[PDB]
C-alpha cells in the first residue's frame, strides 16, 4: 500500500517525465487527485514498456526478413539461376498480384490450400461482423421509449409537486 | 514443431491461421490495450452501481 | 467445421509432407553427388594406380 | 417475419452454393497431398538404390 | 464514492482537470504516447520496405517448386520432363515461361473459386480481376474491421443512456414519494 | 507483453507456457466481458424495477 507521501513522490516524479519542457499547473493537494493519476501512470508505463516491446520486435523482424530475403535469393541463384528480373512483363505482373494479394491477406504460405480457408474466412468475417449488431438497435428502442416516458413523467411529476404545493 | 507452435499461439490469440506470424505482438499487446479498454468500463459498471 | 477439420487435417501435414519430399530427394542425390565426386577421386588415384 | 425467412433462405442458398466449392476444394486439397506422398517414393528411392 | 471520474469530481478540481487535459496529446484513446505510435509507425515502415521484397522472393521460389512438382505428377503421366535433370540452359528457358504459366494457373484456379460471378469468367476480366483483387481483399478487412472498431462507442452509448435513465428513475421516485408522503400522507 | 508487469522472466520458458499465457489473456478478456454483459443486465433489472 503506497502511501500518499510516495504516490505524490511518484507523481512529481511522473511529471517531468511526461511535461518535459513543459510547464506543470499546480494541483490541489487532495488525496483524490493524487489517487486517480496514480492509476493512469501505473498502466502507461505498462503499455510504453509493451510498446516498446512491439517496436523493437518490428525492427528486429524487419531485419530478419532482409536476412531471409538475401538467403532465399542466394539460394534461387545457386540452385535455378533465377532472379525477378527474369520473368516478362506478364509475369512479374503475376507475381506482382500474388505478392499484393498476400499483402492483403497479411498471410505467410502461398500455397492455394493456405489461400482456400483464409479466403474462405475472409468472405465469411466481413458478414460476421456486422451480424450480431441488430440486436443493440432493436434493444435501444424499449430504452428510448421507457426513458422518454420517464423524462415526460419527471417534467409532469415536477408540476405536479408544485399543483400539490399550491393544493 | 515451433511452426505448430506459433500457429496454435495464432489461434489462442485470435489470429486466423496461417497469417502473419510476425503481427503476432502488436495484435495480442492491442488484445491488452482492449483489455485496459474493458476492466475500467466495469468499473463504470460497478462503482455507480 | 466437422469437414473444415477434415481438410485441415491435410493442411496442417500437406507443408510437412512436401518438406520431407524436399529434404529427403536432397539428402538423395547428394549420395549421388558424393558417388561422382569419389569417382573423380577414384580415377584421379586409379591412373597413377 | 417473411423477409427474415428469405434472407436465411438465401444464406442457406449461398451456403450449399460454397459447400459443393468447398467439396471441390478438399478434392484438390486430397489430390495435391497425394500428389506429395507420391513425390516423397523418388526420395525413398534415390535414398536406396542410389 | 465515485472512484471512477465524475463531473462531481471533474468540478471538485478544475486544476486536476486542465492537468488530464494536457494528457490528451501525449495519452491518447488506446493510452500510447503519440511519438510512441509514430516510432512503431516508422518501425512497421521497415517492416513493410522489407516484406515487399521478401514477399517478392518469396513466390518466386514457391512456384518454381509447384511447377517442379507439377512435373513430377507429369513424369508419371506419359510426356516425361526428364530433360530438366539432364539440361540445365533449356530447363531454364522452359523454367521462366513455366513459372509464369503455373502463376497463370495459380491466378485463373484461385479465381475460379473466390467468386461464382468469377467462375465463368473470360481470360482478360479474370486478369484485371487478379490484378484488382488485392484492393477488394482491403476494402473486404477494412469493411469488416469497421464494425468490431465502431461497436465500442455504441456500447458506451447504451450504458451511459442506461445510467441516465437509473438518474431519471432516481428524480421521479424522490418526486413521487414527495407527492405521497409529504404532500397526501401527513398533510392532507 | 503477454504476461506484463505481474510476473518476470521464468528460468525456463516454453512455447507451451506462452500458450497457457495466450489463454489466459483470452480468458481474461472473455470473464471481463461477460461480467460487463452480466453487470448491465443486472442494471437493467434494476432499472425495471425502478
Amino acid at each position: 500500500m503506497e502511501p500518499q507521501e510516495e504516490r505524490e513522490t511518484q507523481v512529481a516524479a511522473w511529471l517531468k517525465k511526461i511535461f518535459g519542457d513543459h510547464p506543470i499547473p499546480q494541483y490541489e493537494v487532495n488525496p483524490r487527485t493524487t489517487e486517480i493519476l496514480h492509476h493512469l501512470s501505473e498502466r502507461n508505463r505498462v503499455r510504453d514498456r509493451d510498446v516498446y516491446l512491439v517496436i523493437e520486435d518490428l525492427k528486429q523482424k524487419a531485419s530478419e526478413y532482409e536476412s531471409e530475403a538475401k538467403y532465399l535469393q542466394d539460394l534461387l541463384m545457386e540452385s535455378v539461376n533465377f532472379s525477378p528480373a527474369n520473368l516478362s512483363s506478364t509475369g512479374s505482373r503475376y507475381l506482382n498480384a500474388l505478392v499484393d494479394s498476400a499483402v492483403a491477406l497479411e498471410t505467410k504460405d502461398t500455397s492455394l490450400a493456405s489461400f482456400i480457408p483464409a479466403v474462405n474466412d475472409l468472405t465469411s468475417d466481413l458478414f460476421r461482423t456486422k451480424s450480431k449488431s441488430e440486436e443493440i438497435k432493436i434493444e435501444l428502442e424499449k430504452l428510448e421509449k421507457n426513458l422518454t416516458a420517464t423524462l415526460v413523467l419527471e417534467k409532469c411529476l415536477q408540476e405536479d409537486v408544485k399543483k400539490a404545493e399550491l393544493h | 514443431p515451433r511452426g505448430s507452435s506459433f500457429i496454435a499461439l495464432s489461434h489462442k490469440l485470435g489470429l486466423p491461421p496461417g497469417k502473419a506470424s510476425e503481427l503476432l505482438l502488436p495484435a495480442a499487446a492491442s488484445l491488452r490495450q482492449d483489455l485496459l479498454l474493458l476492466q475500467d468500463q466495469r468499473s463504470l459498471w460497478c462503482w455507480d452501481l | 467445421e466437422l469437414m473444415e477439420r477434415d481438410t485441415e487435417a491435410q493442411d496442417t501435414a500437406m507443408e510437412q509432407a512436401r518438406q520431407h519430399t524436399q529434404d529427403t530427394q536432397r539428402r538423395a542425390l547428394l549420395l549421388r553427388a558424393q558417388a561422382g565426386a569419389m569417382r573423380r577421386q577414384q580415377h584421379t588415384l586409379r591412373d597413377p594406380m | 417475419l417473411e423477409d427474415e425467412v428469405q434472407t436465411l433462405l438465401k444464406l442457406k442458398n449461398l451456403k450449399i452454393q460454397r459447400r459443393n466449392k468447398c467439396q471441390l476444394m478438399a478434392s484438390v486439397t486430397s489430390h495435391k497431398s497425394l500428389r506429395l506422398n507420391a513425390k516423397e517414393e523418388e526420395a525413398t528411392k534415390k535414398l536406396k538404390q542410389s | 464514492p465515485p472512484c471512477n471520474l465524475s463531473k462531481e469530481d471533474l468540478l471538485q478540481n478544475p486544476y486536476f482537470s486542465k492537468l488530464l487535459l494536457n494528457l490528451s496529446q501525449h495519452v491518447d484513446e488506446s493510452g500510447l504516447s503519440l511519438t510512441l505510435a509514430k516510432e512503431q509507425a516508422q518501425a512497421w515502415k521497415e517492416v513493410r520496405l522489407h516484406k515487399t521484397t521478401w514477399l517478392r522472393s518469396e513466390i518466386l521460389h514457391r512456384v518454381i517448386q509447384e511447377l517442379l512438382v507439377d512435373y513430377y505428377v507429369k513424369i508419371q503421366d506419359t510426356n516425361v520432363t526428364s530433360e530438366d535433370k539432364k539440361d540445365f540452359v533449356w530447363m531454364r528457358a522452359r523454367l521462366q515461361q513455366e513459372v509464369e504459366e503455373q502463376l497463370k494457373k495459380k491466378c485463373f484456379t484461385l479465381l475460379c473459386y473466390y467468386d461464382p460471378n468469377s467462375d465463368a469468367d473470360s481470360e482478360t476480366v479474370k486478369a484485371a480481376k487478379v490484378w484488382k483483387l488485392a484492393e477488394v481483399l482491403v476494402g473486404e478487412q477494412q469493411q469488416c474491421q469497421d464494425a468490431k472498431s465502431q461497436q465500442k462507442e455504441q456500447m458506451l452509448l447504451l450504458e451511459k443512456k442506461s445510467a441516465a435513465y437509473s438518474q431519471v428513475l432516481l428524480r421521479c421516485l424522490t418526486l413521487l414519494q414527495r407527492l405521497l408522503q409529504e404532500h397526501r400522507l401527513k398533510t392532507q | 507483453v503477454l504476461e506484463g508487469e505481474n510476473k518476470k522472466k521464468e528460468l525456463f520458458l516454453t512455447h507451451g507456457n506462452l500458450e497457457e499465457v495466450a489463454e489466459k489473456l483470452k480468458q481474461n478478456i472473455s470473464l471481463v466481458q461477460d461480467q460487463l454483459a452480466v453487470s448491465a443486465q443486472e442494471h437493467s433489472f434494476f432499472l425495471s424495477k425502478r
